[PDB]
This record gives structure tokens, C-alpha cells and sequence, in this order.
């Protein structure tokens, strides 16, 4: 354990100390003093004589006159168990479970290259949700990156946590079983507040719906710098579980502002030359490479549902960070203030939204080749009947003719008894039914976005 | 509507450009501090 | 009376349901308990051996 | 009920390992003084010596170094000062210093193999 | 500790020498104007000193020695009642060494370790205590402060004095390690105390107002936000909840203040009636005032005072009431440092360390239960000062997801008789549906409904504004000027608050239910008025408008009988005509 | 090099109608269509090259998403050029470029295409530029410039905001080869908003 003290010169989260001819970058040891005091600080920008340590801690109880290093490991990085799956973890992962360590199946550093570009292969499979809308009007298959636009004081994050227990890969209907699809649940915060930490608390340990997951959350309260490398984490380690051992995979994000933030810190130090809103860009390369563990490779149909999570705050694109996932990502997902407010569950707005991919998983069966058409259906069927609402107070439902004020109550039907569904978790298949219903409403002469010969099929 | 337009228009381009010099001036100061200061790999 | 009679089955359905959820839970912990002690057990023998890997490694 | 059965077991398991890991460091803890002792001195002497391509002298305890005899003579020709569970090194200026704890090496095995170490306890 | 002087005069954040060994963050005597140091970086034996007072005498040999230790504040007898620096210093004390004006060098001491105050027995010897344990009552107003051991401070005991007036530093107990619990204990202001584990809302504060208090309830343990621009709401807007409160103990702070207002806070509050007690509201309020002409690290100070106190209080299930006077004068303080210190901030002259300097501490406590086994709800008060103005600005969105409640706040709407009539959507706090529950019983199961009640139409009446906008109540839909004149009452009586308009001076929840029928009523004998066709105009022509237009002239006690005849009144205002 | 490179005013057929019939193409330029998400855009370049009027294709992406930066290979025989009567994969040389790819990988996705058109074009072959994404390409550049002492005190833009441009387009037409032949170089600029 190699010992260097020459600890010359300490500011802020930074310190010299002397040498940097022996090691390998993304280092970190331990550096001990006279009280021993752990600190830890990656070794970073290593010079020659001396390295650059950004250390997390306080330096206080800390003297200039002992210092040392115990040398921990350079490029540490985790081990893994796969089997290790009672685990509920903060940040980089000290056991939140309390459960003792794993077993170093593998012992996996967190980077090593998303897939190959002839590994991937397009979309073909739907997963079902345990929601309707989020089901319907974008249709969710498996190595499907949809982000999901949330905005500020919004429970989002309970819709987020809520439909990961209804969560259950399905595609029984299309023919296949369900037998040989593990199902992995990878849970993954940030930021979390006292109160947001117990719901979590609340669902996985409910009942044991940690029955096929695992937590990795790095607290506001946490350091930022830890926080940067937890997801890292679990996106490493989702590999090894459905790539290397198929699971079929959820990607739950959290505000990933939070890393952003957070990541800002480091540069705004470190003299890191900026970019756009000051933020230098490899946010671009980032955020490329981690939703790179979409796509279907060959010989795993265990791929990874994505499910990238933030928030813009003024709730445009404006902001790079909604932008740039927007470049990439393949749907968008939003939810708005007025939708929490009319009380829908899940509160997710229309035209908005969408899943970019989706024609390819569902249809034939599989959800009956009806879903095309019935998703169609109901997005103008509704959509029209929204400009009903909106001449309201200009001209009621009496100027109105009777179709359009249908198209009036269409609207509210459809709202209010289809989209929110509060927390029944309803079927794929019980989520169709309601469909065929609410168009009931409407007559045929009022529908047509759907064949008649299908909407027979369930008048 | 175009006026309106215009007005945005006026505003980001006029933010934006002030954000030249913060680097600018920061920057010049950043080799200053480094070019005395980053010698150490010499002693 | 349609309501009424479903009335009479709400009540066992939640009695019921709570009588054996939570009587399960007897099954599972108390057993739970048992079953850490056997992965104790097989080691307690074969333990010995373990330290005395474990102290040659570190010992020259 | 799965779930509780699992960590049940998983963690009981824990409790035998650290259990093997403790023998172990408190046996290393009641070797300075042992008989055989003096021996086991000098090969972490030598080991720390390697380490450094400076020199200066070899520092260990008392129920150490005094035990020292082969880099008493050898090395810096020193038994110099005291810091027991580890014997480091000092040599050429300051930042390099090095060490090899007993401790350090039981924390360098325990922490790796913490699978291994499982697997001659469960199979 | 290590020895200096000026090494190397160079400005106020100079250069000592003989300083190796040193421990970043850590207090010191330097010089001889009282002067005090921060190890602010290091270079060996060189220390880059923070610079706290004044110096006009910068020259080079001059102490700079340091303690080798860091900061503290004098926890215990004396806190409650009487002013305190952001040096926690008895400016009391100063005055009276000092004169009208502030002088430095001036050191005071913090607690009187020279008068006699109460002990009590209470334990037995040959045994032993840990943290935070009972020892005996030293005591002051009916707020009686019992003395516990100091944690980090525990051991055995040996003794046990008899109860008796003593001083402070008095040891009252000694202990077989021949250690000795005295009755009080200065504390770093950095460390944060453990508890026994962390304990959370479900329960909600009231700060006896109406709009943050049903409508964004507040929460018993919260946090919250308020931009407040600049000669434009905040702090007048901030006192009342002082005064109307819950709090086991108000804790005054302000920090960069104007000093005048603090002639209308500290030397106000004794001339303020406590209701659950009766004198100065200082009976649980310490005021740890320090000023902007004060310095900048006083400025930080004052804050991290008031943590240390809430966290000894919240120990003893103490629920602080703290409430922060606007950190962003706080930001420049350590922003100033940058430019001085020679570095590369965060943008537009933000510093770096920011995540760093906030969101740890904002997340330290709130209904918290303790090692003293008590909940100590550490309901703290943020405030800032959008000093660009700007909803764009760092800290706000570093305050995301780290307040329970947020608010901003419009001028000329404000400007107008309602300050503070601000967008609700301008605010938010979803710390709000956990005291559900327990609004449920406590006040009522349609308390929490009533309040959806309301916001069901204020949001969707943006639905209509647009319109208004578009053209305005011009032949509309007879549903118009319904909604548009309903919610005038609503911001009018229901939530225009005023201590001045002292009828308003209070609000209670069965005030505000009294209210929340009063007007549902006259909506609702509006739509079965319209439905039946009935032209709006004599429903705004009704006299019971006006006798809910007494409703903020309705104080609560009179409230029962008051509203109970205005139901009839409306009914004989209405299904008549 | 090329000799001359004389007139492009031959248009390009591309064997859907109304397209060149309303606007042509000429044989070798710089063109353009926007065209992005939703309505499959993607149809054209197929069909398009399909029939073409080169005898070579060239393809690459350079932000373009995973699994589609993979559709490309396989929609490749699907394109049947019944000239070779199987697939258009026959003259085809492809290049690519997710978006997770090296720095300079996707700098130099461009150039490629470019550079090895002229080699065959200098033979007397008719070459295909098309375009992902052409407005991504300049992402990275950004990215690129950004990290270096200069910025873009341009409009956050790269400096060099004609420079990799030029070239570009300007390399083109109906050349009169080393070779003495011609090979066509159709670009189309598909920054695709
Ligand atoms: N509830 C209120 N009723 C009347 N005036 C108020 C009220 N709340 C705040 N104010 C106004 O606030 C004004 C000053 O702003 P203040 O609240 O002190 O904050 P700031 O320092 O941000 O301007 C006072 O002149 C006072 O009229």
C-alpha cells in the first residue's frame, strides 16, 4: 500500500500530493492522515510529480505533517452478483439493504463500450405496462429508449415508482409463453428527500416486490461526485443481467438534471472549458452512450427496456438537457400540472407524448392488429373534441350540433374515466375494452379511424 | 404575432453574446494562474 | 339485495384474505428463522478450515 | 414470504464469514508475540524492502523488530523506532513511505474473495 | 496552535507562516484587533488566512496562531431572551462596553458563566449516561430547559450535586472517567448531530394564516422557499409567522439585515404577547440577528448558528421554528471569496462550491426523532432574493426537489391591498397530501375536500382568462363572470390577511371551513339561480356578499353564529329573487 | 484530381417522376430536403437509389440512432437493382456512425464518402451522396471545438462554419477524370431540421 505523503498545497475539494509516475488513470486510494481519516478522492489529472485528488470530505482533523496513502485501487470499480438481488443501495452501492457483500461473479469496470453496431437489431416486441394509456396511445416494446418529460412540483416520481410494481414483461399474446423471460427491475434515484425515500421504502418492501429488483440512489444530502457514477452502475450492471444472463430490463432513470447539476460542479473548478449555457459539451457524448443498451442484439431477446426520466423545468426543449435526450431518444412522454390537477392517473398529455417505435411489437394478435387503428381512433377522435371544449364559452352545446357536442363529451369521457384509472392496474387487453366503449359514445357515424367492421367487433 | 416574434428574437441573441466575454475574461486569467503556477511537474 | 348479499361477502373476503395473508407470514418468518440457521450449520463444521486458509494467506 | 426466507439465509451467512474473517485477524493479532514469531518478522520486513527502491531503515514495533535481526544487519542496518501488524519502509525523501500491513494483506484477501473464501465455507 | 505571524502581508486573506500541520477549517487567534483566522487553503507551512474583522494595520508580523479546532456555539442557559451576533455574541454585553455603536475586540461572553441558575439532581453515581440524558433543570420562562448530557460527551458518573444555583461552567456532575457534565457546551457549528433515527411530516405546522396553511398547508418537521424581489414582499411579509406559530421555540434569524427592521424585531418582540405564554414573544425566541455591514463569514455564521441550535433543540424535541432571512446576500459572501481567492466560479460569478454548500445542510432535520426521543421538527424558513429577479436563476433550481414549499412573489399585485396575492402556481408544495389523514379527523373530512374545492375552479378559470383577454365578459356564456367573480372573494376575505387588519390579524382552520361553506353556498344558489336562468347580475347585487364580505371583519370566535346566519341570508338573497 | 470538370447539367434520374420533374438535379451539385421524424423519410433514399442513375451508392449516419444505424445494412439487398438484378448492395459501399462513436470517427464519417467517391468517380463512376442527419455531423464539431482554446464567439457554432462546408459541395459535377471519364456526384443535404 503505497505511501505518499508531499501533500503540498490543499484547496478545496483538490490536493497535491507528490508523485504521479506510477499510476493508471480513474485512481483513487485512501489517504490516511494522523487521524487515519478516510476522505477518498478519485486521482484524477495525473501530472508527473504530483497528482490531482478530488476528495469529497472536509480536511479538518487532518495535518499537512501525517499524510500518506494506503493505496486503495486505482481503477476500482464494482465486482458483481447477479444473484445478489435483495440489494437496495445508495449511490455507488454500500449495502442500504444491510445485507452482507456480494459475491464477485464478475468484477465489472462500470465503462467498457456500449454494443456493437451489428449487435442491434430494430424493434419487434411490445411489453405491456400494467397502464392503458401509456400502452396505447404510445405502445411500449422492449429496447425502446421513452423518455418521460415531468416538470416541477409533480408526482411524476410515484407514477414512476407505482407503475414499476405493475411492471410484469408480457407477450403471452403474441404467441410466445412468459416462462423464459426474466424480469429485471433496476431501480435507480438521486436526490432524494426524506419523505420520497420512504415511498420507496413503501413499494418495493410493500409486499417483496424487491422480488426482482434492486435500489442505487444518491442523495442531494450525498455527494454530487458519487452521485455522477451511480447510475454507471447500474447500467453496467444491467449487462450482465439480460445481456449476459436475459432478463428483460427496465431502465428507470430519475431527474437526470440532478447529474448534470451535479456535474457542473466538477468543471466549474476544474477550469472546464464550457459550452452551451456554460456547459462544455460530452453531455452530447454521454448521454449517446448510456441509451446505447437499447436495440436487440443477436442471441438475446433479453434487451433492455430504457426508460429515461427528467424533468425540464420551464418545460420547453429549450433546455439542452431535454434537447439532446430529444435528439436521440426515441418517444417523449409528458405530463401536465393541470392533468395532476383534474386528478388523472396517469396524468400524461396527448399530442405531446408519443413512442416514437411501436408499430412493430404490437398489432397481429398480439394485441390484435386492431391496436394500429384503435390508437388512431381515439387520438383524433379525441383530440377533435378538445376544440368542442375549448369554443365552450363562445358557443355552448346548443349552437353546437349534435355530433360535435358528442365530440364535447367524447372528450370528457375519455379523460376523465379512460386516462385516469387512478392506481387499478389494469390488463392490456382490459384496457382495450374501454376503448371500444368510449367510441360507443360517439356513433360510427362519428367514427372511422378504425374500420366499422372492427369496431363491430366490440360496439 | 411578429412583433412578438421579433422581441425573442432580440432578447436571446443580446443575452447570448455577453456570454463571450465571462469566458473571455475568466480565460485570460486562467493563463496566467497556469502558466506561472503549472510548473510543478519541473519542481 | 344484490348489494346487500355482496355486503355479506365483502366482510370475509377482507377476513379471510387478512386471517391467511397474515398466517402465511407465520409460515414464512418462523421458517425463515430455521433456514438461516442451516446455512450456519453446514458452515460451523467446515469453518475451521476457513480461518485457517484465510490467516496462511496473510500471515509471512 | 420468498424474499424474507432469502435475505434470512443470506445474511446468516455473513455472520459465519465475518466470524472466519475475525479468527483470522485476531489470530494475526496474537502472532507478534509467538514463537515462531521472529521468523515472520523479517519476511514482512523483506517484503516492505522490496517495495521501496529507496531505503532508509525498517520500522516495526517492539514484539517486531527487536526479533529483527536479518535486516538489522541488512537494509539501512537498522532496527529503527516503532510504529506490529504490518512492517513498512522509508526511503528516498519523503512520499515514499510504503507499507504491508498484516491487516492491510487480511483486508486485501477478505475483500476480494469474499466468493471464494464463501465458496470453501458452502461447498 | 501552529505559530505564526504574518508571513506575508498580502491582503485579508494573507499569508502566515510556521502553519504546517495545519487543518484546513479551523479557527485561530490572529493579531491583535481580536482578529480571528479561517484556514482557507494551504501551501505547507504558508496558510492562506479568511479574514473575518477589519484591519486597517495590514502589515506583515502579526499572530496568526491557530486553535487547531473549529468554531462553536454556546449551547445551553441564556439563548432564549437577549440578542446574539452572528459571533454569538451578547451584542447586549457589547453595547454596554461598547456604546450606540457596534465596537470588535469586544469579546463577550456568551452565557453567563458568572450568575447563579438552578440544578437538580437527578441521577445516581457508580453508574453512568450516555447522550443527550437528563441531568438536571437550570430554568428560565415555563419554556424550562432540563440540561442533558452534551453527546460526544458521555460517560459514567460519580457525583451528582444537590440542587443549588449555580453557574453554567459549573460542573453538577463528575464522572468516574473524573469527567464533569457542566450546564452548557460550545459546539461546532459544522458537526450535525445524530438522532435516534430520522422521523418525518404526516402532521402539518400552521403558521395561522390561511394560504400556506390550508391551501399550501404547511407541514410539521417542513421546508420551504420564497423568492421575495427586491423592495418588493418578503420580509414584511415574513414576521406574522412568528407570531403565529406552533413553535416549541421561535428562532429569529435574519441575516445582512437593515438594521431598522430589527428595531421592529428585536426590540419589537418584547413587546410582543406570546399567547401560549403571555410576555415577549423572546420567551422562545434566542434573536441571533447580524447585519450585512456585518461581515460576510457572520453572514454565514448566523445561519449555521441557528442549525446547531435547532439540532440541540431538536434533540430535545424542541420544534424549531427557524425562519432564514434571503441566503442569496449569503452567495455573494462566499462569491466575493472567488474573485479574491483567484478562481474560476460557477457562472456569472456564482462560486463552484454551491450542491457544496447548500444541500446537505437545507437536508439536516425536520421532525426528526432524536436520541432524546423527541421530534424535534426542525421547520426552517427559506427565503431568497431573486437579486436578478430572474426564475432562472442557479438556486432556484438547485432548491428543487429540496424544499416542501415554494413560493413567488408579483409587486404590483402586491403593491394593491393583497400583498402577497401571488400565482399559486407561481408556488407549490406537495408537501400537502401526507397531512391528509390528518386533516381528515383533526379539522374535518371535507377540510381536505373543501380546499380541492376551490382550486378546481381557480386553475380553470385560466381556461376563461385567455378569453378575456380575447374579448372579456362581452356576451359569454352565462357560466362567465360566475366563476370571475367568485374567485374575487376568494383572494378578498379569504386570504387577504393582514396582522393590521388585526379582525385578520389570526385565521383558524374551522375559520376558514366556516368560510369554505359560507361561499360554496352562495356558488351553489348561484348554479341552481342560472340554471333556472337567472341573469347574474342581482346575485352580485346580494347584501350576503357583503356579509362574507365580512369574513376577513369575521374573526374566528364570532365565526360560528356569524356564518350560520349568512347561510340563511344567502338563501334570502338568492331563492327568492 | 480530375482534369475539368466541366458541366453538370445532365439532370439526375432517379426514377421517380414528378421529383426531378419539378425540380432536377443536374449530375453532381448540392442539394437539399429537410424532412424529419414521422413520415418515413427514409422511403426516398431507398427508392430513389433504387432506380438512381449511379452506379454507385454511398451511405453513412452520424447521430443516427442504433438499431436504424443497423436498418440500413439490412434494407440493403432488400433493394433489388434489377440492372445487377440482385441487390443494390452490389455497388455499395457503406459507412456509419451511431452517436456513441470515437471523437474523430464521426469527423471523419464525411470525408470517407467524399474521398472514396473520387476514386471511383475518377474511374468513371457515377457515385451517390445523399445525407443523415447533415446537420448532426456539425454537433460533434461543436463538441470538438469546444474543448480547445478557441469557442464559438461565433453564435455557438463552430468557428470553421464554412470551412467544412465548402469542400464539401464544392468537389463535384461532371467531371472529365484523370481517367478521362465522368463519374456523377450527386449530393443531397438532408440537415433534415
Ligand atoms: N400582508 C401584507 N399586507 C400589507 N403589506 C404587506 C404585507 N406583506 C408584505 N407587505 C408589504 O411589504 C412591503 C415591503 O416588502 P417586504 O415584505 O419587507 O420585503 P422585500 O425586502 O422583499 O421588499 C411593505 O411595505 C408592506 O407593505
Amino acid at each position: 500500500k503505497k505511501e505518499y505523503t508531499g501533500i503540498t498545497y490543499i484547496s478545496g475539494p483538490l490536493l497535491f500530493v507528490e508523485n504521479a509516475k506510477d499510476l493508471a488513470y480513474g485512481a483513487i486510494v485512501d489517504i490516511k492522515d494522523g487521524t487515519g481519516r478516510v476522505r477518498g478522492g478519485q486521482v484524477i489529472e495525473v501530472s508527473e510529480e504530483y497528482a490531482v485528488i478530488q476528495v469529497f470530505e472536509e480536511t479538518t482533523g487532518l495535518d499537512l505533517a501525517t499524510t500518506s496513502v494506503s493505496l486503495v485501487e486505482d481503477v476500482a470499480r464494482l465486482g458483481v452478483s447477479k444473484e445478489m438481488l435483495g440489494r437496495r443501495f445508495n449511490g455507488i452501492g454500500k449495502p442500504i439493504d444491510g445485507l452482507p457483500p456480494i459475491t464477485p461473479e464478475k468484477r465489472l469496470p462500470i465503462t467498457g463500450l456500449p454494443l456493437n453496431p451489428v449487435a442491434r437489431r430494430k424493434p419487434e416486441q411490445f411489453i405491456q405496462t400494467g397502464i392503458s394509456t401509456i400502452d396505447v396511445m404510445n405502445t411500449l416494446v422492449r429496447g425502446q429508449k421513452l423518455p418521460i418529460f415531468s416538470g416541477s412540483g409533480l408526482p411524476a416520481n410515484e407514477i414512476a415508482a407505482q407503475i414499476a410494481r405493475q411492471a410484469t414483461v408480457r407477450p403471452d399474446l403474441s404467441g410466445e409463453g412468459e416462462k423464459e423471460e426474466p424480469f429485471a427491475v433496476v431501480f435507480a434515484a438521486m436526490g432524494i428527500t426524506q419523505r420520497e425515500l420512504s415511498y420507496f421504502i413503501q413499494e418495493f418492501e410493500r409486499t417483496g416486490a424487491l422480488s426482482r429488483s434492486v435500489l442505487f440512489l444518491n442523495k442531494a444530502d450525498d455527494p454530487t461526485i458519487e452521485r455522477i457514477l451511480t447510475p454507471r452502475m447500474a447500467l453496467t450492471v444491467a449487462e450482465y443481467l439480460a445481456f449476459e444472463h436475459d432478463y428483460h430490463v427496465l431502465v428507470i432513470l430519475t431527474d437526470m438534471t440532478n447529474y448534470c447539476e451535479a456535474l457542473r460542479e466538477i468543471g466549474a473548478a476544474r477550469e472546464e472549458i464550457p459550452g452551451r449555457r456554460g456547459y462544455p459539451g460530452y453531455m452530447y457524448t454521454d448521454l449517446a452512450t448510456i441509451y446505447e443498451r437499447a436495440g436487440v442484439v443477436e442471441g438475446k431477446k433479453g434487451s433492455v427496456t430504457q426508460i429515461p426520466i427528467l424533468s425540464m423545468p420551464d418545460d420547453d426543449r429549450t433546455h439542452p438537457i431535454p434537447d439532446l435526450t430529444g435528439y436521440i431518444t426515441e418517444g417523449q412522454i409528458q405530463l401536465s400540472r393541470e392533468l395532476h390537477r383534474k386528478g388523472i392517473y396517469p396524468p400524461i398529455d396527448p399530442l405531446p407524448s408519443l413512442s416514437r417505435l411501436m408499430n412493430n411489437g404490437v398489432g397481429k394478435g398480439k394485441t390484435r392488429e386492431d391496436h394500429k387503428q384503435v390508437s388512431d381512433q381515439l387520438y383524433s377522435a379525441y383530440a377533435n373534441g378538445v376544440d368542442i371544449r375549448k369554443l365552450v364559452a363562445i358557443i355552448g352545446e346548443d349552437a353546437l350540433t349534435e355530433n360535435d357536442r358528442r365530440y364535447l363529451q367524447f372528450a370528457d369521457a375519455f379523460e376523465r374515466f379512460f386516462i385516469n384509472q387512478g392506481q387499478q392496474n389494469r390488463s392490456i387487453e382490459e384496457s382495450l375494452q374501454i376503448a371500444w366503449a368510449l367510441l360507443s359514445m360517439l356513433p360510427q357515424g362519428e367514427l372511422k379511424r378504425i374500420s366499422k367492421d372492427h369496431i363491430g367487433k366490440y360496439y | 404575432i411578429p412583433g412578438i416574434r421579433a422581441q425573442i428574437r432580440f432578447i436571446q441573441q443580446v443575452l447570448e453574446q455577453r456570454e463571450r466575454e465571462d469566458t473571455f475574461r475568466l480565460k485570460r486569467i486562467k493563463g496566467k494562474i497556469e502558466a506561472r503556477e503549472a510548473e510543478e511537474e519541473g519542481g | 339485495e344484490a348489494e346487500a348479499k355482496a355486503k355479506a361477502l365483502e366482510a370475509q373476503y377482507r377476513e379471510r384474505e387478512r386471517a391467511e395473508t397474515e398466517a402465511l407470514l407465520a409460515r414464512y418468518r418462523e421458517r425463515a428463522e430455521a433456514e438461516a440457521k442451516a446455512v450456519r450449520e453446514k458452515a460451523m463444521a467446515r469453518l475451521d478450515e476457513a480461518v485457517a486458509l484465510v490467516l496462511k494467506e496473510v500471515l509471512p | 414470504g420468498e424474499l424474507l426466507v432469502a435475505t434470512a439465509r443470506t445474511q446468516a451467512r455473513g455472520e459465519v464469514l465475518e466470524e472466519v474473517r475475525r479468527r483470522v485477524r485476531e489470530a494475526l493479532e496474537a502472532l507478534p508475540q509467538k514463537p515462531e514469531w521472529p521468523e515472520v518478522v523479517r519476511k514482512l520486513a523483506l517484503e516492505a524492502l522490496e517495495a521501496l527502491p529507496g531505503a532508509k531503515a525498517l520500522v516495526a514495533n517492539p514484539e517486531d523488530l527487536p526479533h529483527l535481526e536479518a535486516m538489522a544487519r541488512e537494509r539501512g542496518v537498522e532496527l529503527q523506532a516503532e510504529p506490529r501488524l504490518g512492517v513498512r519502509a522509508v526511503g528516498a525523501e519523503g512520499k515514499t513511505q510504503v507499507e504491508n500491513s498484516l491487516l492491510a494483506r487480511m483486508d486485501r484477501a477478505w475483500d476480494a474473495m469474499s466468493s471464494k473464501v464463501a465458496q470453501a465455507l458452502w461447498g | 496552535m501552529i505559530q505564526g505571524v504574518i508571513q506575508k502581508i498580502a491582503g485579508p486573506a494573507v499569508i502566515a507562516k510556521g502553519m504546517l500541520g495545519a487543518r484546513m477549517y479551523d479557527i485561530c487567534k490572529v493579531g491583535e484587533e481580536g482578529l480571528v483566522g479561517e484556514i482557507i487553503r494551504l501551501d505547507g507551512d504558508t496558510a492562506f488566512v479568511q479574514v473575518y474583522e477589519d484591519t486597517s494595520g495590514l502589515k506583515v508580523g502579526e499572530p496568526v496562531v491557530s486553535t487547531g479546532l473549529p468554531l462553536a456555539v454556546e449551547l445551553g442557559p441564556g439563548m432564549l431572551n437577549g440578542i446574539y451576533d452572528g459571533i454569538q455574541r451578547p451584542l447586549e454585553r457589547i453595547r454596554e462596553k461598547t456604546g450606540i455603536y457596534i465596537t470588535r475586540g469586544v469579546v463577550v461572553h456568551a452565557l453567563d458563566r458568572e450568575k447563579k441558575w438552578a440544578w437538580t439532581p437527578m441521577v445516581k453515581p457508580g453508574d453512568e449516561v450516555r447522550g443527550g440524558m437528563v441531568l438536571g433543570t437550570v430554568p428560565e420562562f415555563g419554556f424550562t430547559h432540563k440540561i442533558l448530557v452534551p453527546p460526544d460527551v458521555r460517560g459514567r458518573v460519580k457525583e451528582v450535586k444537590p440542587a443549588g444555583e449555580y453557574t453554567v461552567e459549573e460542573p453538577v456532575v463528575v464522572l468516574e472517567d473524573g469527567t464533569e457534565l457542566k450546564m452548557y457546551h460550545t459546539w461546532p457549528v459544522r458537526r450535525a448531530r445524530p438522532v435516534q433515527r430520522k422521523l418525518d411530516p404526516n402532521t402539518p405546522f400552521l403558521t395561522g394564516m390561511r394560504i400556506l396553511d390550508v391551501l399550501f398547508p404547511v407541514a410539521m418537521g417542513g421546508t420551504a422557499a420564497i423568492p421575495g424581489p427586491f423592495g418588493s414582499g418578503k420580509t414584511v411579509t415574513q414576521q406574522s409567522l412568528a407570531k403565529w406559530s406552533n413553535a416549541d421555540v421561535v428562532v429569529y434569524v435574519g441575516c445582512g439585515e437593515r438594521g431598522n427592521e430589527m428595531t421592529d424585531v428585536l426590540v419589537e418582540f418584547p413587546e410582543l404577547t406570546d399567547p401560549k405564554t403571555g410576555g415577549p414573544l423572546m420567551h422562545r425566541t434566542v434573536l441571533i440577528a447580524n447585519t450585512s455591514n456585518m461581515p460576510v463569514a457572520a453572514r454565514e455564521a448566523s445561519i449555521y448558528v441557528g442549525v446547531t441550535i435547532a439540532e440541540y433543540f431538536r434533540d430535545q424535541g424542541f420544534s424549531v421554528a427557524l425562519m432564514a432571512d434571503s441566503t442569496s446576500r449569503w452567495a455573494e459572501a462566499l462569491r466575493e471569496i472567488s474573485s479574491r481567492l483567484e478562481e474560476m466560479p460557477a457562472e456569472e460569478g456564482y462560486p463552484p462550491y454551491l450542491a457544496a454548500r447548500l444541500a446537505a445542510f437545507y437536508e439536516r432535520a425536520g421532525k426528526v426523532i432524536t436520541l432524546g426521543g423527541e421530534e424535534g421538527a426542525v421547520t426552517i424558513v427559506g427565503a431568497v432574493s431573486p437579486p436578478g429577479g430572474d426564475m432562472s436563476e442557479p438556486v432556484t433550481q438547485s432548491t428543487l426537489r429540496i424544499v416542501g414549499a415554494f413560493w413567488r412573489l408579483d409587486a404590483s399585485l402586491a403593491f394593491r391591498r393583497h400583498f402577497p396575492a401571488i400565482n399559486w402556481n407561481g408556488s407549490y408544495s406537495l408537501f400537502t397530501s401526507a397531512l391528509d389523514p390528518w386533516y381528515r379527523e383533526n379539522v374535518a373530512e371535507d377540510y381536505p375536500e373543501l380546499r380541492d374545492a376551490i382550486s378546481e375552479l381557480l386553475q380553470r378559470e385560466a381556461g376563461l382568462q385567455e378569453i378575456v383577454q380575447l374579448v372579456g365578459p362581452d356576451a359569454l356564456q352565462d357560466a362567465e363572470r360566475l366563476v370571475i367573480e367568485v374567485g374575487r372573494i376568494i383572494r378578498e376575505d379569504f386570504l387577504q390577511q393582514n396582522a393590521y387588519h388585526e379582525v385578520d390579524a389570526y385565521c383558524s382552520m374551522k375559520k376558514a371551513y366556516g368560510i369554505m361553506k359560507m361561499i360554496l353556498a352562495f356558488y351553489k344558489e348561484a348554479e341552481a339561480a342560472i340554471k333556472r336562468g337567472v341573469s347574474i347580475d342581482e346575485i352580485l347585487q346580494l347584501p350576503v356578499l357583503e356579509r362574507i364580505g365580512r369574513a376577513r371583519y369575521v374573526s374566528e370566535e364570532e365565526f360560528p353564529a356569524y356564518f350560520e346566519e349568512a347561510m340563511k341570508e344567502i338563501q334570502g338573497a338568492f331563492k327568492a329573487l
